[PDB]
């Protein structure tokens, strides 16, 4: 456990002293091959070699070997360049990236232009893959310079190991880039270069990481139009329907900082991003449930998002993956709600409260006898006085859940002229006011004679922007 | 003097590695803990990010005031005077004003990629870099750049929550003065050897504006709708089309349909020798006479240019 470090430290001390001593061509590459072979032997220990490899990379950093690699990447030869590059590919851990981001940027960026041999490119793609995981500043310095161009040119190749590093580099750049980095990637059409990486029938991990990069680019609202025009979203949904997370749980762990990146994939109301997030959180929930670290999903809060995915599902694949992810954890799976909300009695409202996280007020609704018709017509004052929900923040969380409910609702028992589809064609956040306008006796043939006070007092539209938009639309297109 | 809280603000609000490293080293040489950089996706925050933000900016006493109320980032971006005063136990207006100063500093440094459709935060920053704090005020009301010419002052006061009338007048004036204004190429391929080549052809043709389709109800109508035709000849592409008189292969159906149309067939040869006409059906022998284009992996751009020069 600790004696492997005692075996591997003085050997790397002698090897780095030999690398400092040698200044030729073949001896330097032989020393780099010896260091790289010792690092490869350090990778392959069962549940031991992780901390051992981290300690050996820290010892290489403290011996000044990182600056030695930065000087050997400036060497005018070709062989010792690819051995130093393949060694620097495996040395890069969570503590070396700061020292490489301070100094080493510009040297690796220079090798990003030299693209013709495969032995350079397969490792420089992995070095850029590691360097996109540092911060947003390093992502800006790589994308604004010729670092993104290297990956977008190397997506053309057929190397099954290089394209994995390219897909992971684009995914980690989309995760840790920001706004302008994603704008510069999609204006340079980085989502279109992921089409051979999401369709290649030789590797499936490569297609999964390509679909991850496509989904993370598709979680930005100013980006989704050109991603839908690219056509790489349509390969996401069958592929996730074709694979199994229990097989890919061994190849795919990550820390909690990367576990925080998979949660807004589910709360970004896109089908492909929710499928990718459900598949990855199911596989990594199998990972964290094999061990005893299931508190991380409750700390970050993906469990309530998976419950929302189960209770608000229109797709069988993401619902099955969310049910499997909640089954691999230590809580019960919820049931899909009945969409006919005006047809709800009391027990459906109680089940809805038990599923969305309002259990404490369950006995607050049973004594008051609230069904779906009273749930669709509930205001501030009845929550505050009659229901014992005195906190306005708790009331606002209840109105957010009521927005999520009245978006996903079947109004077939009350809507005469299909008003919900018109409200959705205006803006998909307007359908929550459908019950506001159907219960007042309105249809498509009357909205040209409705004022603002009738939308405020009777229909209950509290936002004046939405009132102005509904009045303008009802006077411009429903006047005939 | 109070430089420690400023160094904590420098760590928690950093976009530069140098000043953040110097502030972390300065807080490490002192006798307190260094903070972590916050996650910029504030509408993607759950409760623990809000708790960490409170522990970093100096609002520890109200941490248990936000955990019982279950405040996430979406409730943090939408918090007012009355909910601070009544629900959260922050009775002092000076403490509320310090919280709104920290909320100004937070909503300046925020990632709105999960909600902003038309890039409103950059417009608000181009007006004045203290306006981006109202970005969540205007995105959550359903507004974008194409609607702000029909917004009044009451909609900015009540709905958007802009309390300063100077900022309301500037936003209204700016919004009224500057914001007032069938496929073509079908690709046939073998689904076991010519998938990556067909995908790469589709990408390099959609880079030049060509509407390219990929993958008897839909495929024959896709051949009928496409103006051109590109055949991928992988090693083993015409293997299942040999002695296929019973019309079983999909590539057989696509080649027979394309020769029944009369479209511009451009074959793409990637290490595949030319087959014989007698092992193929007669109606698909005419593909053996078209001028094909070889594929070069090192010179792909000139090959795609040669493909574009042989199309409509």
């Amino acid at each position: 456990v600790q004696d492997a470090l005692e075996r591997a430290l003085p050997e790397l001390q002698q090897a780095l002293s030999a690398l400092k001593q040698a200044g030729g061509a073949r001896a330097v590459g032989a020393g780099l091959a010896e260091v790289f072979q010792l690092v490869e032997e350090a990778w392959l220990l069962p549940a031991v070699g992780r901390e051992v490899a981290q300690g050996l990379c820290d010892a290489i950093r403290l011996d000044g070997g990182l600056d030695l690699l930065l000087r050997l990447l400036q060497a005018p030869e070709l062989e010792t360049r690819v051995q130093a590059a393949r060694l620097l590919e495996q040395i890069l851990v969570a503590e070396n990236r700061d020292r490489v981001a301070r100094i080493g940027l510009g040297v690796i960026l220079n090798l990003a232009k030299e693209r013709e041999p495969v032995e350079l490119a397969r490792s420089v793609a992995g070095i850029l893959e590691h360097m996109f995981k540092h911060s947003e500043e390093t992502c800006q310095r790589l994308v604004a310079a010729g670092g993104l161009d290297a990956v977008l040119y190397w997506c053309r190749r057929t190397d099954p190991a290089l394209l994995r590093h390219c897909a992971l580099a684009l995914g980690n750049c989309a995760l840790h880039g920001g706004q302008a980095v994603q704008r510069r990637m999609v204006e340079k059409r980085a989502a279109e270069w992921l089409f051979p990486l999401a369709f290649s029938k030789e590797d499936e991990l490569l297609r999964l990481h390509a679909c991850l990069a496509v989904a993370v680019l598709a979680t930005n609202k100013e980006v989704e139009r050109e991603v839908e025009r690219s056509g790489t979203l349509a390969l996401v949904e069958p592929l996730v329907a074709s694979l199994d997370p229990g097989r890919f749980a061994r190849c795919l762990g990550r820390g909690p900082d990367d576990l925080q990146r998979l949660v807004p994939l589910l709360d970004s109301n896109r089908l492909e991003a929710q499928c990718i997030g459900a598949f990855y959180l199911c596989a990594e929930a199998a990972i964290k449930s094999l061990q005893g670290k299931t508190k991380v999903f409750s700390d970050i809060g993906a469990i309530q998002s998976l419950k929302r995915l189960v209770s608000y599902s229109t797709n069988g694949t993401k619902s099955a993956l969310a049910k499997r992810a909640l089954r691999l954890l230590g809580e019960e799976v919820p049931r899909p709600i009945l969409p006919s909300v005006p047809s709800w009695k009391e027990a459906e409202v109680q089940t809805w409260l038990q599923q969305i996280g309002f259990s404490k007020y369950c006995e607050s609704f049973r004594e008051q006898q609230v069904d779906g018709d009273l749930l669709l017509r509930l205001t501030e004052e009845e929550l505050q006085t009659d229901l014992g929900m005195k906190s306005g923040i708790t009331r606002k969380r209840f109105f957010r859940e009521l927005t999520e409910l009245k978006t996903f609702a079947n109004y077939s028992t009350c809507d005469r002229s299909n008003l919900a589809d018109w409200l959705g064609s205006l803006d998909p956040r307007f359908r929550q006011y459908t019950y506001g306008l159907v219960s007042c006796g309105l249809d498509r043939s009357l909205l040209h004679r409705v004022s603002e006070q009738q939308l405020l007092e009777d229909c209950g539209i509290h936002l004046g922007v939405h009132r102005a938009r509904i009045l303008t639309a009802a006077r411009e297109m429903l006047h005939s | 003097i109070g430089a420690i809280q400023s160094l904590k603000r420098l760590v928690s609000y950093s976009t530069n590695g140098t000043k953040s490293a110097l502030a972390k080293r300065a807080l490490r040489l002192l006798g307190e803990e260094v903070p972590r950089p916050i996650l910029p996706s504030v509408p993607s925050w759950k409760e623990a990010e809000v708790q960490t933000w409170l522990q970093q900016i100096g609002f520890s006493k109200y941490c248990e005031s936000f955990r019982e109320q279950q405040v996430d980032g979406d409730l943090l971006l939408r918090l007012t005077e009355e909910e601070l005063q009544t629900d959260l136990g922050m009775k002092s207006g000076i403490t509320r004003k310090r919280f709104f100063r920290e909320l100004t500093e937070l909503k300046t440094f925020a990632n709105y990629s999960t909600c902003d459709r038309s890039n409103l935060a950059d417009w608000l920053g181009s007006l004045d870099p203290r306006f981006r704090q109202y970005t969540y005020g205007l995105v959550s009301c359903g507004l974008d750049r194409s609607l702000l010419h029909r917004v009044s002052e009451q909609q900015l006061l009540e709905d958007c929550g802009i309390h300063l009338g100077v900022h309301r007048a500037r936003i209204l004036t700016a919004a009224r003065e500057m914001l007032h204004s069938t496929p073509d190429v079908f690709i046939s391929y073998r689904r076991n050897s010519g998938s990556q080549l067909a995908s790469l052809l589709k990408v390099h043709l959609q880079l030049h504006g060509f509407s390219v389709f990929i993958d008897e109800d839909k495929l024959i109508q896709s051949v009928m709708g496409a103006r051109n035709f590109v055949l991928v000849l992988s090693p083993g592409a015409l293997d299942k089309c040999m002695q296929d008189h019973d019309c079983k292969d999909w590539v057989h159906k696509e080649i027979v349909t394309a020769l029944s149309c009369g479209k511009n067939i451009v074959p793409i040869i990637d290490g595949f020798e030319w087959p014989e006409p007698q092992v193929l059906p007669e109606d698909m022998q005419a593909v053996l006479t078209f001028n094909g284009i070889k594929w070069s992996h090192e010179y792909q751009e000139a090959t795609i240019e040669k493909i574009i020069r042989f199309l409509q």
